[PDB]
């Protein structure tokens, strides 16, 4: 015999969490400075070690498209950010009708050097003040109803109202180690090959995530992990034109970007409080915002990323083009180098075509040769699409410059029923949750479920 | 490799080692599961709810005794729609993850049966303090 | 009718069938009373107060023995001032509510002899495992 | 004087006692320590605080057996290394303040091996329940 | 009533962080309840006098 | 005065300020003790304690 049951408290055994985590911040990051630091300062300090397992015989399902875990992340991305710029900067008194004249004009990137006048409140509300500061990309809008004269308006007088920045605020990613509260686990795969779903064999646990350092970007993503053997092209459903591709590249790609111009900052005090922070000139030279990338490297990429494509899409030709069009918000490779608002012009990045052969045929030289992108820069942005949390760029004094260890792809695909011998491939971008998925997908978060039965067949005297 | 602590200190690490490995180990698990502006009520409702969760899971156990041992006979016969496999298959080939695949079911019958037959000897205990 | 779900889910339905009928059912009385911008703080509250009004009790019941068999003798006589009704008087005829609204007095007198005893019996079987 | 209520109600009253005064009175030590905008949360903190630490002390205890008595042996004898006091200077003229500023080294030795002794007993008596 | 008979103690005044936690409240205790009235911008404006 | 510095308020008309001593007391599972001795330098191993 006869069977007897007996209960078995605390067996290794699981189910789907839907929890969250926290920080887990990584405690190199914490000086006294740490309260001017984005993300930092709201943060806990801690110090885990890695696990050892290695789950042995056991395999489990994981799916990246279907991990909740990314919209907490979003979720707190926007509110931190907002929350920590409320106590400063309220620009609405900056909404008063510009004055401005011409650069020089000439090169299309000079000419909006704007010298722009204002009156305003000086720190007794009875008077006001002449003054001026440089303006320069179309933030400044000639004014509604007015024929081409001298007066002009912000660009967010049709809006809402904006802020500029606290200015001692550091804006750096550090990496969140994140961390499940007791009661949950996290586990990994360690697999290669892995489509972003599927029963990984290779797993093992994490009471930790490795941290990742987030980042603001479109198209080409920078400072992020590299595959480890080869690139990986992943999607949602190759066949729908709907949806993005991920490529993890195997090897880095170095990016040098910068802003040669020797510029100046004044401030302006306006009315109590808090002082205004513009460019104050820049004495004599012109400027070009550029972005120079190695070709060599880029071919052998582009190449390398056909050769793997081509198993999903055989027997065809792989085409690059550019983007459908738009403002530069959606057109373009978005940086935050130094603290600016960078916004880079794919073309000619995207400018080729490989035949099916993609032959990895390259050779030893003294080149140097490299591809030039030129860029933009605006002084104010909707943060996220956040029109209603638009902000003002602080400027900064200098020759800004940047590197970066580089790069993820963000790609889509085009081509009609023109062709089907060939397929095109355009830059993609704009969800922040793909930003973040791209690595986040490693890991699943689990409950550990005590307290189980099982039949034993001895008995308890009593 | 590994050893206990990064099986039951981490977790679920014995689930690939079948469930009569569990005799030796069932220990730590428990013990390392419960562990300790507006973040603050994100991190208390996270340690509030950990705690709830143990003391509902205590609760149980202690109705239906006996349950200091955490292994525990209740005295409950199996029913026989229940015995479709061997012993030696249950604790030398399963683990108990692939037990409560299937086993999952009838959870509350379990329960039930449990509370009864606790129920029924408390009631002869009474009786024997009662007489004695 | 009714019947354990909503007595015992529910509460306090079997304050009308005289305390004898208590014998049978105060099992779940107990588990269902375990359950689980600004409002957070309200309902971290309430969580939180009910969490240590169990513990509390649990914390008594612990100290005074037996304690896990939820009824439980403690080996402590009866004060005759405390003696003016029959045995059967009190557990077929009376309530849980009824006699609660007079045996009411003397709350600590009781607790104190309570731990009391247990603390004796605690000496003695240190110095059996001593002798032993 | 002072009397349990000041050294127990409030607390350490007993540590100028020597530890031979502590087995009539660690009672009421135990059941005090368990009482129950902005501010709001650091109350709530607190609360959860004091109690976490309860139920992890208790948790130890569970595991270790035996362990609602507060006073129990586990059968795992003395290191000769740590057997360096007689018995009597130990219960009659140290105080628990005292020998917990030498006794304080080896912590998680005596940890390690109350656990597993433990362990050995608990498989012994799933044997005989397999046996029986 | 304790009195904690033959115990003896170390006691540090100048390291007793406890007067901090103090300092910190009333100054965060003091602002809080100054937020909802008097903002006293409007006053900032020429002000003509004499003796 | 404050016209080169920050904006600043009155104070709301209704409170009063008046020192209240407050009994600071401990959360459960802490205790405090104090010093009964005279001649304590700030510092020391005060014999004569109190909870
Ligand atoms: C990013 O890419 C940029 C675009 O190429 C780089 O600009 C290159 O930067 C180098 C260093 O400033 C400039 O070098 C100048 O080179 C000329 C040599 O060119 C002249 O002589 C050669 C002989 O072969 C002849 O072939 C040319 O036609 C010219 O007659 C030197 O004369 C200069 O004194 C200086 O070394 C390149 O001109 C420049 N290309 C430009 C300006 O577009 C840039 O450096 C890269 N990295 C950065 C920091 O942006
Ligand atoms: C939100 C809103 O009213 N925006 C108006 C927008 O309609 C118009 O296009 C713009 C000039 O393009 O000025 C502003
Ligand atoms: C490595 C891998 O899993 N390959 C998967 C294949 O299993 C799956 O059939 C396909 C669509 O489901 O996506 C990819
Ligand atoms: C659909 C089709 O024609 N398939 C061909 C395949 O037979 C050939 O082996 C491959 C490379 O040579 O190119 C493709
Ligand atoms: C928004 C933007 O700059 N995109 C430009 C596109 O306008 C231009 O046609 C192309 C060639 O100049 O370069 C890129
Ligand atoms: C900051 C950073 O990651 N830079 C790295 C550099 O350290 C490394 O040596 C290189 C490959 O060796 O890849 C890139
Ligand atoms: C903070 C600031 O600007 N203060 C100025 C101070 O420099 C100057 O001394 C004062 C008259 O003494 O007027 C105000
Ligand atoms: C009453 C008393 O403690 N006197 C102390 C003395 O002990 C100590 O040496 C000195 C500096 O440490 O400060 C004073
Ligand atoms: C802008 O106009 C002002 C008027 O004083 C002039 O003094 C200043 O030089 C001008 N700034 C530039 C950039 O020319």
């Amino acid at each position: 015999e006869n069977l007897w049951v007996t209960v078995y408290y605390g067996v290794p055994v699981w189910k789907e969490a839907k929890t969250t985590l926290f920080c887990a911040s990584d405690a190199r990051a914490y000086e006294k400075e740490v309260h001017n630091v984005w993300a930092t300062h709201a943060c806990v300090p801690t110090d885990p070690s890695p696990q050892e397992l290695v789950l042995g015989n056991v395999t489990e399902n994981f799916n990246m498209w279907k991990n909740d875990m990314v919209d907490q992340m979003h979720e707190d991305i926007i509110s931190l950010w907002d929350q920590s710029l409320k106590p400063c900067v309220k620009l609405t008194p900056l909404c008063v009708t510009l004055i401005c004249s011409d650069a020089t004009v000439k090169t299309g990137t000079v000419e909006e050097m704007k010298n722009c006048s204002f009156n305003t409140t000086t720190e007794i509300r009875d008077k006001e003040k002449k003054e001026y500061a440089l303006f320069y990309k179309p933030d400044i809008v000639p004014l509604s109803e007015t024929n081409n004269t001298s007066e002009y308006r912000l660009i967010n007088c049709n809006t809402s109202a904006c802020t500029q920045a606290c200015p001692k605020v550091t804006f750096e990613p550090i990496p969140i180690h994140y961390c499940a509260p007791a009661g949950y686990a996290i586990l990994k795969c360690n697999d290669e090959t892995f489509n972003g779903t599927g029963p990984c064999s290779n797993v093992s646990t994490v009471q930790c995530t490795h941290g990742i350092r987030p980042v603001v970007s479109t198209q080409l993503l920078l400072n992020g992990s590299l595959a480890e053997k080869e690139i990986v092209i992943r999607s949602e459903n190759l066949t729908n034109n709907a949806k993005i591709i991920i490529v993890h590249l195997h090897t880095p790609v170095e990016i040098v970007c910068t802003r040669p111009n020797n510029n100046t900052r004044k401030s302006v005090r306006i009315g109590p409080g808090q002082t205004f922070y513009a460019t104050g000139d820049i004495i004599g030279d012109i400027k070009q915002a550029h972005c120079n990338i190695s070709e060599e490297k880029w071919n052998d990429t582009l190449q390398k990323v056909g050769i793997e494509l081509q198993k999903h899409f055989p027997n065809k030709t792989i085409k690059y083009n550019q983007s459908a069009g738009g403002d530069m918000e959606i057109t373009t490779h978005s940086f935050n180098c130094g603290g600016e608002f960078f916004y880079c012009n794919t073309s000619n990045l995207f400018n080729g075509t490989y035949n099916g052969t993609y032959i990895s045929t390259n050779s030893s030289a003294n080149s140097t040769s490299t591809i030039t992108l030129q860029c933009r820069i605006k002084q104010i942005i909707n943060m996220w699409q956040g029109v209603g949390r638009c902000m003002y760029a602080p400027p900064i004094a200098g020759n800004i410059t940047c590197r970066s260890n580089i790069t993820g792809l963000l790609l889509t695909r085009d081509g009609g029923t023109n062709s089907n011998e060939t397929e095109t491939f355009r830059p993609a971008g704009g969800d922040m949750r793909d930003n973040w998925r791209s690595e986040l997908y490693k890991y699943k978060v689990v409950k550990i479920e005590p307290l189980g039965v099982a039949p034993t067949r001895c008995k308890r005297r009593v | 490799a590994v050893g206990i602590g990064a099986v039951f200190l981490g977790f679920l690490g014995a689930a690939g080692s079948t469930m009569g490995a569990a005799s030796m180990t069932l220990t730590v698990q428990a013990r390392n599961l419960l562990s300790g502006t507006v973040w603050g009520i994100k991190q208390l409702q996270a340690r509030v709810l950990a705690v709830e969760r143990y003391l509902r899971d205590q609760q149980l156990l202690g109705i239906w005794g006996c349950s200091g041992k955490l292994i525990c006979c209740t005295n409950v016969p199996w029913n026989s729609s229940w015995s479709n496999r061997n012993l030696s298959e249950i604790w030398d080939n399963m683990t108990w993850l692939q037990w409560d695949k299937e086993i999952s079911n009838y959870t509350q019958i379990i329960y039930g049966l449990l509370e009864e037959s606790q129920n029924q000897q408390e009631k002869n205990e009474q009786d024997l303090l009662a007489l004695d």
